[PDB]
């Protein structure tokens, strides 16, 4: 397969300076164009400049010359951009694509969300949400986990490792002052519950953070 | 910068129709307009390069056509999984832009929403805390109130509402609504309930817990 | 060696248009951005567009699109420019040149003359130019060749099929009206003329004229 | 468009000496900017790329510096193989631009010219027509005139003359002068004069013949 890495979601604060890394493979390296975009949650994408990797040579964004700075390593076929003097308005997620003439922009990361603020990381607090000893009964039962009071964006829940794919609702995050606060839900046929474990795992980048919880019948 | 501009803003469609959207560039690009189609959380996927060309891998059912300023993606035969946002870009003058986007829409059939109401954990509790979540699953039209009454009063304060986007499945949404307390507002009542209310069922379906059972 | 090989010298009528080549070898074709230029006899160049061969991708100078057309050969490692209705401030020379970000423009063309006119080609007079009874009398004696009234340009000049290199001065053709007249003159060591024989070849193309002028002692 | 400034536009200078040329660009060109040699009947020789990178192949001497709207193309110890035109070439804008160019000559000792008188060939004035040709080769400077005598009186009219470019070797100039007349007026003169005009011989420089002597 083909593929562009994207780095890891990061926050910094403001006045600060950003390197993003997109590392290729699957295509040749030294023809491409690899280009840098920035979209806002619920918006249109913007490019920010361009790099042919043979040359080294750049095209940037007006709009962005003097922010932005982009290199390449070739023998790691590995991209790179230089944001510098962030601003909170700068915080969203940036994508590095491949392009040539042959093929328009087919190879694109998979984003790296960028937040811009003074405040530092919270992890969050996960809760197992079990039913009662009232409902269930039925042929499908509902499980969920409560990922409360984190920052920044985002985090990633995933059920018994990604084995249970079907059946799951992860909700957006919602901003409670300054906290987010996000659910998921799982629904199984009794067959698996409480027979078997349902354990949903919860990664929070900005903090390392990676918890595991496990859905237990509430006893109490 | 060479403005584009998409129309219509947003489409809701029946799947197995057709449908063509419209991509209009403030000046001439030639042939060099792309179509992306975006899902959340996800990065966009290229469907036509150059106007027209097709790519490997993306379905038959898309196809672009157009050149100068006058560009229209179709989609014959709209499935479910087509729901997202679709965006044109023109790569002919410095610099790169792209469209604002049509959001792509999908009919079904109304469905009730399958409620669960669960209880705060005891983790939560130890630690002064107590969230009452409810969860209004696959349920259509996207119109859809929760009430919470707690020993059966309503209680707008502290509720937190979230919905996901339509599946791409069986075109339908889910919500979930939290209701925040302090564990002591929490063990000063007893019975806590979730009612969903929308013109579908002859009534609101509720889902209900009483804290001293356990 | 690396070289780039233009079309000849053309005439074209007003309102004509003309396709000129440019041959190349020596280095690699597909990497290669293939610039035309114009160059009106005693003024700067002028950039016309480039194509890059790998692509067949052109960036025309606004003041020449629709004008011109550029294409290239990958088979044959040849680029094509094809220029349209042309009037007769078109006349200029001009040239093809390999770009690369490596090394600038470091490989030319030699040139392609076109001259737009609806003059007729007339072939030259060719004249051989003896001294009298009186001059000569030294070490050195100098011949000429006058190559009088044609058109277009250019005509070759040689002397005894170039076996005679040194001591030639070859005029620049000047316009009368319109039609051009030129000389060449020869110095030899007078161990040379008159025993053995000196001719004046002159060569023109556009009317596929070749004449031998073999310079004589004047008896009259 | 990017312009460039050149200066100065001409120039004069004694072999073994050292010149600097002037490029002036109307905005930033960043390091884009390129110096070539052209030589009358010869296609650009690019000298120097990307401000200051020498060219494998060209000589030493040459040398270039500069950034953004301020750079300089340097010769130590000019040499006579070194006149013609330098152009300096941006490619940093579109469209590329070209300078109007420098015109480099070569100062050298007066020389006098070797002057020849050619009478008409007679196949030439079996035609009706009589050009009597004179060659002032090898000389210097270039500023020589020459001026057409018949039986005595100077003839201005139908009069051409042409020069060669400065010799790469001894930087002396050629120049060939005809007199072109009607097969008539010839036959109704008798002697024929060039005479080559310039301060460096203690006066002019004649040649000449009479058309009774064949
Ligand atoms: O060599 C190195 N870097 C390097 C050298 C030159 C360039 C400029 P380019 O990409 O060739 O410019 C192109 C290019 C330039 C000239 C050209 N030509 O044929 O004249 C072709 C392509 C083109 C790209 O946008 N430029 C323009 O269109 C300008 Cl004029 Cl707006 C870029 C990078 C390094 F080793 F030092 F890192
Ligand atoms: O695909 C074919 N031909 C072909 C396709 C695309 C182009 C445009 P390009 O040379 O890639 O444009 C460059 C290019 C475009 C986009 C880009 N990117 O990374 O987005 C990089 C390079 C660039 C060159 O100047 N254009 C611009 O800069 C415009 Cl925006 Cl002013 C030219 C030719 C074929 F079917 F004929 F084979």
């Amino acid at each position: 397969q083909v593929k562009l890495l994207e780095s890891g979601a990061v926050l910094v604060k403001p006045g600060a300076s950003v390197k993003l890394s997109c590392k290729t493979s699957g295509f040749t390296f030294s023809s491409s164009y690899i280009n840098w975009l920035k979209q806002k949650p619920g918006q249109s994408l913007e490019w920010i400049a361009w790099i042919y990797a043979g040359s080294g040579g750049t095209v940037y964004n007006q709009h962005f010359t003097d922010k932005a700075r982009l290199t390449v390593d070739t023998s790691s076929s590995t991209a790179y951009m230089q944001f510098s003097s962030l601003t909170t308005e700068d915080s969203a997620i940036y994508y590095c694509a491949r392009y040539r003439y042959d093929e328009g922009f087919a190879y694109w990361g998979q984003g790296t969300l960028v937040t811009v603020s003074a405040a530092k990381t919270t992890p969050p607090s996960v809760y197992p949400l079990a039913p009662g000893s009232a409902a269930q009964t039925n042929s499908m039962v509902t499980l969920g986990c409560l990922v409360k009071g984190y920052f920044p964006e985002p985090v990633t829940v995933t059920w018994n490792s990604g084995s249970l794919s079907s059946g799951v609702h992860t909700f957006p995050a919602v901003l409670q002052s300054d906290l987010y606060t996000l659910s998921s839900s799982v629904t199984v046929p009794s067959s698996t519950w409480p027979s078997e474990t349902v354990t949903c795992n919860v990664a929070h980048p900005a903090s390392s953070t990676k918890v595991d919880k496990k859905i237990v019948p509430r006893d109490c | 910068e060479l403005v584009m501009t998409q129309t219509p803003a947003t489409l809701s469609v029946t799947p197995g129709d057709s449908v063509s959207l419209s991509c209009r560039a403030s000046q001439s690009v030639s042939n060099k307009l792309h179509w992306y189609q975006q899902k959340s959380h996800e990065s966009p996927r290229l469907l036509i390069k150059f106007a027209s060309q097709s790519i490997p891998g993306i379905p038959s059912r898309f196809s672009g056509s157009g050149s100068g300023s006058d560009f229209t993606l179709s989609i014959n035969s709209v499935e479910t999984e087509d729901f997202g946002i679709y965006f044109c870009h023109q790569t002919h003058g410095r610099p790169l832009t792209f469209g604002a986007g049509t959001k792509l829409e999908l009919k079904r059939a109304d469905a009730a929403p399958t409620v669960s109401i669960f209880p705060p954990s005891s983790e939560q509790l130890t630690s002064g805390g107590a969230s009452v979540v409810c969860f209004l699953n696959n349920f259509y039209p996207k119109d859809i109130n929760v009430k919470w009454k707690i020993d059966g009063s309503e209680r707008q304060n502290g509720v937190l509402n979230s919905w996901t986007d339509q599946d791409s499945k069986d075109s339908t949404y889910s919500m979930s609504s939290t209701l925040t307390l302090t564990k002591d507002e929490y063990e000063r009542h007893n019975s806590y309930t979730c009612e969903a209310t929308h013109k579908t069922s002859t009534s609101p379906i509720v889902k209900s817990f009483n804290r001293n059972e356990c």
